[PDB]
């Protein structure tokens, strides 16, 4: 049971802009409707941000 | 050069020293001017901040310093600059701003 | 020019023909001279100083004799076609920076140690097309290999356009994305250009390059982006400039191997060579041996060059001479 | 921009058995068809072992 | 400044203080009163009343 | 080898030292050009990035470090580079650089 990553690569795990992350930090999107979920998590992929979490269907 | 990296001039060193210098004697004294030497610190910096694999402390990068005030009894400072790279095979880079730029 | 030699070269440069010794009025004129028992060959060339033969040839003691064309000694000019890998991507990324690299391979010594690197760098931006990479990319290259500041010419560079697909379109130091209109470029092509010369005193040679590239971020792994191709040259420096050393050269044999040392102290050597034009060569190979003991082969060379008017005129009809003194066959061209 | 939790938080972060994973730590489930995606970011709330992203529809 | 990480072990925005309560007994608190930029442009502050 | 893996190699070493080496003389050094030291220093980089368990703090690695110079009081440096891989039951891996290489 290791850490996912190392602590140089979670440090970078911040929260706010999203024009302002570079490519080396993983955003987090804490939701507005309800009070403890997530809505999203990003990294910069090449210059555009893009969803970590597999996308689900039916 | 139009825009600038230190991608750049670390291969155009390494392959200069490769060719042309041995380990011990690629030591590079690069001078420029102080709006070079900015542009050099950008540039290291954003080279460093992908080195996830190495957490960079204070205590001994100093980015942070404890100053004495009247405000405060841990009254800190903050800031740095990057002066310096070190590419692999020896190769060194080092900085000379001379006003003359 | 410094050149190896079986033992002994020499040349001979033949401006005209003229059928008898009588004709021989100017410089350049040459006479093959074959008695009716064909056993011997030589010329009767006239000199800026009069007339000369050449070393009688043994054709029996005839090794080999050929002639070759102007454009057998034309070199082709080694061109490059990069163009950024569809695999990796066939656009160019948001933000990243191309760093181009051409080393340079015989720098100014003489060895492959000798080397030298210049670069061509593009950031890209989000939107950027691929012809305007490619119209960016070759403007950098200009402004590092086609400047005017460079001690000595490095490369040519271009740019095709899909529609033409063989027209190259020269990018210089002065050129500029307003000159460069249009929208399906393909790729760069990166040319290998003709080095300066000098009669005895700088060799026609060349400076040979191939493109490296540096490895962009895709995804989140690095990898090239180019991918280099040479293509069939275009472009061919012509033969005049090696044949004016080869005379340069080889004419110290015949005379004066002093060319220039003791300045005022000197025997100048009237040239015939004009190294603005383009000659066809025709070398013969033959010994002399010796009797009873003497047999230890002495190979020699007796080489003409003459100018071709497209279609090789001078030398067929020296060719016709010599084969018809000398019973030779040396094969037209 | 700043850091969404003290390392401290962010230490615990790891990659492992649903079955081990008690509270201060939060799961990753790494994707195995796709090498760098997620499927889901789970922390435990009362023995069960719930999700952080909300569920997005069409 | 993602990059490099701020330690108490060189701040000391957490120290360690002699009370009565505890043996390990500790005090927070921070001021960040300067700032050095690059190139020898350090900003030191002065606080007046009179402002 | 197309991809170079430390961790093939690591594999093949202990293999062969297990089967045919004491847990001394486990020395491997690996002649090898400048290029080759930097694909060593890349892998060995990217497997110490799995050690999740453990932390690079760069109070002992010392990839950035403090320099003197006239721009900056708290000016830094940067740069490393790993030569050397230890693995299990005393399998060293040193590097001898070789210009004929």
């Amino acid at each position: 049971m290791k850490r996912v990553l190392n602590l140089g690569n979670l440090s970078r795990i911040v929260e706010g802009d999203p024009n302002e992350i570079t490519d080396d930090e993983i955003l987090v999107i804490k939701d507005k409707i309800i009070e403890g979920k997530i809505i999203d998590i990003q990294k910069r992929v090449d210059g555009k941000l893009v969803s970590l979490i597999t996308e689900k269907y039916t | 050069y139009n825009t600038f990296s230190l991608k750049l001039l670390e291969d155009a060193l390494y392959e200069l020293s490769a060719s042309k210098l041995a380990m011990d004697d690629r030591l590079f004294v690069i001078k420029t001017g102080e709006r070079g030497a900015i542009q050099f610190h950008k540039e290291v910096l954003k080279t460093v901040s992908g080195w996830t694999t190495f957490v960079l402390d204070n205590n001994s990068t100093r980015v942070v310093e404890k100053v004495q005030s009247r405000l405060h009894s841990n009254a800190l400072s903050a800031g740095f600059q990057f002066v310096e790279y070190k590419a692999p095979n020896g190769v060194r880079v080092r900085l000379d701003v001379d006003p003359f730029y | 020019m410094v050149i190896s030699i079986n033992q002994v070269r020499q040349l001979y440069v033949a401006k005209a023909l003229k059928a008898n010794t009588a004709a021989l009025t100017t410089a350049g004129d040459i006479v093959p001279k074959a008695d009716t028992a064909k056993t011997t060959l030589y010329f009767q060339s006239m000199s800026p100083a009069g007339i000369v033969a050449s070393d009688k040839i043994n054709l029996k003691h005839v090794l080999y004799a050929k002639a070759t064309p102007s454009e057998a000694l034309a070199h082709k000019l080694v061109r490059y076609s990069v163009t950024l890998d569809a695999d990796v991507s066939a656009t160019p990324v948001a933000g990243q920076n191309y760093i181009l690299r051409l080393a340079f391979r015989q720098y100014i010594g003489l060895s492959e140690e000798d080397q030298y690197f210049k670069y061509g760098e593009v950031i890209a931006r989000s939107g950027m097309t691929a012809s305007d990479f490619y119209k960016k990319m070759a403007i950098s290259l200009a402004k590092n290999l086609e400047n005017k500041t460079e001690s000595t010419p490095l490369v040519n560079i271009y740019l095709i356009s899909a529609a033409a697909a063989s027209t190259d379109v020269p990018v210089t130091s002065a050129t500029k994305e307003s000159d460069l209109t249009a929208t399906d470029y393909n790729q760069i092509i990166i040319e290998e250009t003709e080095q300066p010369w000098v009669l005895g005193m700088m060799p026609q040679a060349f400076i040979p390059f191939t493109p490296q590239f540096l490895t962009i971020t895709v995804d989140g792994e690095d990898r090239l982006w180019g991918v280099a191709t040479v293509v069939t040259p275009t472009k061919t420096v012509p033969d005049g400039h090696l044949i004016a050393d080869l005379e340069y050269f080889c004419m110290g044999a015949r005379g004066d191997i002093y060319r220039g040392m003791g300045y005022p102290n000197i025997i100048k050597t009237t040239y015939l060579v004009d190294p603005g034009a383009v000659y066809d060569v025709l070398d013969i190979h033959y010994f002399y041996t010796g009797s009873n003991e003497s047999v230890q082969k002495s190979e020699k060379t007796i080489t003409l060059v003459a100018v071709d008017d497209g279609s090789h005129t001078a030398m067929n009809a020296l060719i016709g001479a010599i084969n018809t003194a000398s019973g030779l066959t040396i094969a037209t061209l």
